[PDB]
């Protein structure tokens, strides 16, 4: 807690003297109020503080104290149902204290230091704990929150508290070296929480949308990236893959964006509904929120706060989904930080280390056996937005180098009212080769072959749309108007999906496989039929087509009974011509 | 009880250094008394233990080292504000420039703004009519929104500025019935204007009667550049005061954000530091976000701030950093065009590249009228495929089109000179919509594919 | 279309490079102004 | 000093058709003319100074060649002022700092020209000021800021460039003088990129 | 021993140890934090009064009161042994499979000296990939270096793994071959993700291709200096094998885009004017000192043959 | 170089069309040269010794292996000689200033030994004044019979 | 030094069919081969090394692929110069400074090459010097300049680049030596932009 005074102010750069021994990149309290800055460039005796807020008003003479720790997140119970900002401060209690403004000098704690949690111990006094071992749980929201040893400390244990009802400042286990372990603990936000084995992608991240798990899978632990133009239904897909997802803790990171583009989130994302209770969604959600005029280092550090919080929930054994929104905004926050440190830019004004930082973000993401002895993952759906539709912008190019799946969202499909507005031409997935045996042993045995059949049929429709554009759909050959008709029924019942309809929203693998096989069986008997005994108008006018069109509006509890009737009716009604 | 730091050394261009000043805060305002007695202004940058630095506002001519002294005033920059200032003009710093006496400031506020709390910001929900029909129908300004006007150089952006200034009102008729009282204000920050544009504004406001609810922060080009930096801070803090403590609906019009960014680039070069992309400073995005994100409705407060910044794109590109970052914080743009202006069309908005990202949650049932978004979509797509048919007929010949393309040709050409070529009249929103349906009724029913059935049943068949 | 987009990427490259040389020379001016008027004599 | 700024409602008749028809300029108006080398700036401004309907004309050659000032000295007094019967050289003051005459005086040239024009405005005349190559004055500022070791802005120009260009171009504009009778300075500035 | 203390100044990746006259230029130090976290660093610019240590990794937790600087092993050396074949290492030679580490048969410098132009002979023979248009139309003579210029979305890693796990030398097409000529692949995968890493793990452990390859996976969340050193460790191991046990070592350097980006990142510390697209001026030199180490030697029987794979960033 | 030598070979003034009277004074030639190689210098010297001009021409040769800063003196040498011979002995001098790109690089070198803040592409901020102080020492004088006519040469870099 | 310098009137028979027919180069001549990668540029330097009419050939490679130099050492002593008989290696002096050999010496490598070619010029031969990658020499001038902390110009290169490169190419030509017997040295320079 080394303390000195100010000897120079210039903008946000405060050269403060009298600090021999402040460790570099500590954060420190400037002034009598406490403006939190960080310590750059120790020089002899002095130390150059970079203040987050604006420094209008400080005099030469005010004391600087050092907190002693680097940029610290505070992990512990009570973090859920929370709206933080980029340096983990709760915006709700700042609203309760200081009206409607984030006034400078606000000191609030991340976790409630005045809320009792119902402790339940799970070690005996006498045992030996190491890092990442569970030592007792807490009922948070119908949610057995666990309490872990921080990742360094180890030893035996006397004096575990009994099953009381405590607060987060209470030492609950007291090791043999003093060493009183509280419920919570800090962690530096720029270091990976260490685990024992990063596993390998064997298991799909079941999203719910039957395009983004059938055609372009993302494989829990991996990494997806989406661009967002306007109108393309960005928010509805983000909210639908937080709502109907697989992973049971959701962390949303809005990393500096338009204020009215995130106040819709803050007035709509709480009032969703978790479809496992019927209760709210925020009982499994952390929501880090930044507008643009919040200070630059908060916007720079927000995705690190988000990934470190989601690693903490990974370390308990829960599947975690992280949606880091508009990483191009984070990139230009980093560009401003590079400008004030007097660095030579890269291609555009970005620093040299841009791909290093984005790799550090998207590579703390993966299926894992934790230090406790159980699995988890931090699968990232991290979005991007070029300001011009202008891929080979450096941020989007580095993102597409290190992602695993990439999902375009054309507004043109949203203009033609095709939701989810994913484009199956520009998108791609690199996890189809690893998810092969999981499909072959859990969904169905032939699954990837009819996946590839549908994918190349889309390829064919998109290929010979050309003389459809030159001539028209009604004067083709007869085996090519068939291709565009089955391509149309694929687009209008297997890809298009009403996210508000209560049963069309969620679609598992058995249901998507049934719809998929049903369309493919219709096509493989119609292409055999068009050369022997039927016209085209004696095919497209046939009342099984309405049953394939209704097939997605079927509860999965009553689907396979409908699938049997539909398949046998296909076989009969194509026998009947 | 003043305290003159005399004992200054090193005047250079704008800068001057004071020897022993450990009392001046960073970012103070100071009086620089000459040898003869003319007082200048300065802002304290870079206070240190062995000297302090002052950036002089105005010219440095009478200054020497013997008889020159600085003196503190108001060690962080404040504005003395009242409700009374609704008939007054000011010059950047906030001193009256119309001969009426100084206001009695019931509050004093820091001109740099505290940022709003996103938990305490509800979402923009209701509209604000501007009279200009190509705005009010196809991309509606709603309350709590910031949308800029991407001028060119030669285009009359100042005239459409003054027209929205003296013509915008809310209208409490067409909401749910909402206490007509609902007072209204226009804060008008013209930064970096000429003398000619200034006399234009202080005649254009005085002739109608619309200076009794506005407030004008005008500075000329030959005023100090640091006053021009302070100007949108002054305007936004008056507006934010008014709207969130006296329930006003404030519209704020920031003229010439290009001149703001140029003054920002030159002061950033005076601060002895290093620029960023294309020569503009590094922190330009944050410094524009600081003065655009001070707008919006608030949960609980009745008031609302709406923000139209009017900016000239330098050499007609949206990939310049000024329209780049402005359109990258703000929501939509409306964009003037030299083509309609050379054909002679006032106001020359073309609605094809224009966009409001927040119309869709501001118009419709109960807010303005039922058919609004459908009418706007149909107008946009019909004019958009009228334009390419016009471009096509210069080679096809008018004979070899069908009947239907010919009807789109007549639609486009009567659209851009009855719906857009407004003149200087005031089109309230229903006059705009009846001209909209009269323009759509040069097309047959069922060609109007976007509009649902009842509106085509009810409003079609006019003019 | 690809020839013009190639020429555009070429011109964007040379303009960015001259900007990079300018923000090198600014660092040199600032270094030589500070290394005199911060520690001379 | 001045008593009042008016607003302009009388054009500056150049004589050239495109200027006085398609892009007119009023009597108290600034007006700027950029162009590449060999594009027709100096010929344009000589025709402006030879045919406009101003009373007196101040020609500031600020960093431009000398044969095209000796042109004005030799072939003006053969001409005749269009408004009255004097020769043309009786109505032009001619301030001329050429290229190889020393480099600091270009700033002085622009200011001497504009303050002479303000004097003949205060008398009551209607002065036109054709000042060419303001970018040569910007270059003069660049060279002396090189000597000063100030930090440059973009392209090398010192940061107070635009402040001084505004402080010069705002000195025009159709005033009611201190004496009580009106007058005007119009400024045509040639800009060479 | 002899921990220099008395650090005067720490700024970016740089620190100025004063009273360091005993440090050689280009020596390697390790910086000891007050918590005990050591780091690598290299002496650059040793004056009469201070040395500019460059910290390769971050300078986080460093301070001026309680920081020490040791001096570890003036030239970056490496311990190599012929029982490396069949084992996967780090970017810097830490083993990552749990098999116990290497006892060094020899410890040898990782820069490598330049070959003497009168000592090199000409590349003569032929090695066989499996690709038909690499074997017949182009032809990979052993001893040469030739790159694979992939693109953005093209499969480069699939072809890397294929012509790693199937490429053989066949001496029976000529005569006299001593038919089991000792062959080995050094696969240096730099700047790769976790998915590509697990792909290469399973691709080499399927067939027997790992049992004759050395692996130098880099897993791109490491410090950038490991990405710099990965081609040098690979070519040191390959030069050892090929010039002391007469192998025919085939080195595949996986992503030379990431090596040069790492180079641009880490070589910004010395603040020079950079070259064309932000890259350093000396990048011809630094690409040359790892591409030129291929080549055969007159008087030995062993060869090194490189395939550097790199993506044209735009095409 | 061939067009400049051709001009200086045959450039004559016509008094048949002006009424001056014949009295024909031909041209003195001040031939300044800055970084010519040998291959152009042998061309100009063979050209002049053929057409009989080395009896009226003063040559200021700075070959490209002479040190690269006395190019800063060479145009001023040639123009001081030209100003003398024109304005004090009534000649009709023609000055050929070969390849000013070499002169302009000769002062980019000096102006970047002084860290003087440049214009565009590295050339210093004051170069317009130096090219002005060379070029504008030409023209005629009222009251005298002398003249200086300049043909400078440029080799535009990427043309 | 030389006595005086004759002008060239005699071709340098490069032994190709485009570079002696379409674009010839005389005996005391200077020529440049600029070329991007993968466009030969080294096979042509070697065909100039073998098939010429030079009496000796100084092949200087500075900053270039090492396989080039070992091709020239292995395959030249089994050729035949079509002028004397005997191995073609018996007339070439080759100064190699391979790309990984240290970067400061490839400044001096060019000068050592041109001095040895001038010595065989003064013995009265028709020498052909072939510098390979003068752009890598210029890169060496850059790396010794930025080490010396200079202010660069036009992509990092020091502004005396053309001074050095011009004085290099100037040493060519056909002279009569100080002994009175004549002789020439031609120079072909490879540029890799
Ligand atoms: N109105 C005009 N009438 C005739 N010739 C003109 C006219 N305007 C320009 N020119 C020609 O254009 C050339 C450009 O002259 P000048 O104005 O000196 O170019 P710059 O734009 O470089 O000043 C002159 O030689 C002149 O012959
Ligand atoms: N040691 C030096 N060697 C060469 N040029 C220098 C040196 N010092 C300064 N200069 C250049 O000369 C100019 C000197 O200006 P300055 O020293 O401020 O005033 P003065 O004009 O009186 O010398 C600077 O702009 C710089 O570019
Ligand atoms: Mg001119």
């Amino acid at each position: 807690m080394i303390q000195g005074v100010i000897q120079k102010i210039a903008g946000p750069a405060v050269i403060a003297k009298g600090m021999l021994g402040a460790r570099m990149y500590d954060i420190c309290k400037v002034g009598e109020e406490g403006l939190v800055g960080e310590i750059i460039r120790l020089d002899g005796d002095t130390a150059f503080v970079q203040v987050y807020e604006d420094t209008s008003g400080l005099k030469v003479g005010e004391p600087v104290v050092s907190t002693g720790l680097p940029l610290a997140v505070e992990l512990g119970p009570g973090m859920l149902n929370g709206i933080y900002d980029g340096i983990q401060r709760p915006l709700e209690r700042i609203r309760e204290k200081t009206g409607i403004y984030i006034t400078r000098g606000v000191v609030v704690h991340a976790l409630d230091r005045e809320k009792k949690w119902a402790w339940t111990p799970m070690v005996k006094p006498g045992d030996e704990v190491r890092g990442g071992m569970v030592l007792g749980t807490v009922p948070e929201f119908g949610f057995t929150h666990k309490i872990l040893v921080p990742p360094d400390v180890r030893g035996r244990v006397k004096e575990v508290k009994p099953a009381g009802e405590y607060t987060v400042e209470e030492p609950v286990v007291v090791l043999e070296d003093g060493t009183e372990l509280k419920m919570y603990h800090t962690w530096p936000v720029r270091r990976a929480r260490p685990v024992q084995r990063k596993l390998d992608p064997n298991t799909p991240f079941l999203t719910g949308m039957r395009i983004l798990d059938v055609l372009f899978p993302v494989a829990m632990g991996g990494t997806a990236a989406i661009p967002g133009p306007f109108g393309s239904g960005k928010t509805v897909t983000q909210q639908s893959l937080a709502k109907w997802s697989n992973a049971d803790v959701v962390v949303y990171v809005g990393c500096g964006e338009r204020g009215n583009e995130m106040t819709d989130v803050l007035v709509e994302f709480p009032e969703l509904t978790d479809p496992k209770t019927g209760g709210p969604l925020m009982h499994r959600t952390v929501l880090i929120a930044n507008t643009s005029n919040m200070p630059v280092a908060a916007r720079e550090a927000s995705i690190y706060v988000g990934v470190t919080i989601a690693e903490y929930f990974r370390d308990q054994g829960f599947s975690v989904a992280l949606m880091a929104d508009s990483t191009s905004r984070w990139a230009e926050a980093l560009r401003e930080i590079s400008s004030r440190l007097e660095e030579m830019p890269a291609e555009e004004g970005y620093p040299p280390y841009l791909a290093a930082r984005l790799a550090a973000f998207y590579e703390r993401a993966g299926k894992v056996i934790t230090l406790g002895g159980e699995e988890g993952a931090v699968t990232i759906v991290g979005a991007v937005s070029p300001p011009g539709g202008d891929m080979s912008e450096p941020v989007t190019q580095s993102t597409l180098r290190i992602v695993g799946a990439f999902w375009r969202l054309d507004a043109s499909l949203a203009f033609r009212r095709h939701f989810p507005a994913i484009n199956w031409n520009g998108s791609y997935s690199l996890f189809t080769s690893a998810l092969d045996p999981w499909y072959r042993e859990n969904v169905a045995e032939d699954y990837p072959e009819l996946r590839d059949a549908i994918s190349e049929l889309l390829q064919r429709e998109a290929g010979l749309q050309e003389i459809v554009q030159l001539v028209g759909p009604d004067a083709l050959q007869d085996a090519e108007r068939l291709v565009i008709e089955v391509g149309r029924i694929i687009r209008e019942d297997f890809l298009q999906q009403n996210a508000y309809h209560e049963v069309d929203a969620y679609c598992s693998m058995k249901k998507a496989y049934g719809i998929m096989k049903m369309i493919l069986a219709f096509y493989k008997e119609a292409e055999a039929a068009i050369k022997r005994g039927v016209s085209i108008d004696e095919i497209l006018q046939l009342p099984v087509l309405e049953r394939i069109g209704r097939a997605r509006y079927v509860s999965e509890e009553e689907f396979p009974a409908y699938f049997e009737e539909a398949m046998k009716e296909i076989q009969g009604a194509f026998k009947a011509l | 009880l003043k305290k003159e730091y005399t004992g200054i050394t090193y005047i250079s261009g704008p800068l001057l250094f004071v020897e022993n000043a450990k009392d001046l805060a960073y970012g103070a305002i100071v009086d620089i008394k000459d040898g003869t007695g003319r007082v200048r202004g300065g802002q304290v940058i870079e206070v240190s233990e062995e000297y302090a630095v002052i950036q002089v506002f105005e010219e440095t001519t009478g200054l020497d080292l013997a008889t020159t002294s600085v003196s503190l005033v108001e060690d962080v920059a404040r504005l003395g504000v009242s409700k009374e200032m609704l008939g007054r003009r000011f010059n950047g710093i906030g001193k009256p420039i119309d001969g009426l006496p100084p206001i009695t400031p019931e509050k004093r506020l820091p001109i740099t703004g505290l940022p709003l709390n996103p938990v305490a910001r509800r979402k923009p929900e209701q509209f604000i009519q501007t009279g200009i029909s190509t705005i009010d129908v196809m991309n509606t300004l709603v309350r709590g929104q910031k949308l800029p006007i991407f001028s060119g150089s030669g285009l009359p952006a100042n005239e459409i500025a003054a027209q929205i200034a003296r013509q915008a009102t809310v209208r409490p008729d067409l909401s749910g019935e909402g206490e007509k009282e609902e007072p209204f204000a226009v804060v008008f920050a013209a930064m970096g204007i000429t003398q000619r544009e200034l006399s234009y504004f202080i005649q254009e406001f005085e002739r109608t009667g619309a200076l009794s609810r506005s407030v004008l922060f005008l500075n000329k080009a030959d005023d100090p550049t640091i006053e021009r930096i302070l100007t949108p801070r002054m305007a936004l803090t008056v507006a934010e005061y008014l709207a969130f403590e006296h329930d006003y609906h404030v519209l704020v019009i920031l003229t010439d954000m290009t001149n703001y960014c140029e003054a920002l680039r030159e002061i950033g070069a005076a601060r002895e530091e290093i620029p960023g992309r294309r020569g503009y400073p590094g922190y330009m995005y944050t410094d524009l976000a600081t003065i655009y994100e001070r707008a919006g409705v608030v949960e609980g407060k009745k008031g609302s701030v709406t923000q139209i910044p009017i900016l000239s794109m330098p050499d007609d590109d949206r990939t310049h950093p000024i329209p780049d970052l402005t359109g990258y914080i703000t929501e939509g743009q409306i964009q003037l065009s030299r083509e309609l202006h050379r054909k002679g069309i006032y106001p020359p908005i073309d609605p094809l590249p224009s966009l409001s990202r927040l119309m869709n949650n501001g118009v419709g049932k109960g807010k303005t009228r039922e058919d609004h978004k459908q009418v706007s979509d149909q107008l946009y797509s019909a004019y958009a495929n009228g334009v390419d048919i016009r471009k096509l007929v210069a080679i096809i010949g008018e004979d070899a089109l069908t009947e239907n393309d010919r009807r789109y040709l007549q639609f486009a050409d009567a659209f851009e000179r009855f719906f857009i070529n407004q003149g200087q009249q005031n089109r309230s929103i229903e006059e705009s919509l009846q001209i909209a349906w009269a323009l759509l009724s040069m097309l047959p029913q069922g060609e109007l594919k976007r509009i649902s059935k009842d509106h085509i049943g009810k409003y079609y068949g006019q003019k | 279309i690809p020839g013009i987009r190639a020429q555009i990427r070429f011109i964007q490259q040379v303009l960015e490079q001259r900007e990079r040389e300018d923000t090198f020379r600014l660092k040199r001016i600032k270094g030589k102004i500070e290394a005199r008027e911060a520690e001379e004599e």
